[PDB]
């Protein structure tokens, strides 16, 4: 499956 | 977690600790470091 797009990274 | 290039692992609600690298320009699911 696809994960979240190419992105700067998340913590919460 | 000791990442390959040093790229971040985050907890998404889908229940995945995702690895995304700005040097890789891609979003990968599981720890690449294994």
């Amino acid at each position: 499956t696809p994960p979240p797009a190419y992105l700067p990274p998340e913590d919460p | 977690g000791p990442l390959p290039d040093g790229w971040e692992q985050a907890m998404t609600q889908d229940g995945e600790i995702y690895y995304i690298n700005h040097k890789n320009k891609t979003t990968s699911w599981l720890d690449p470091r294994l």
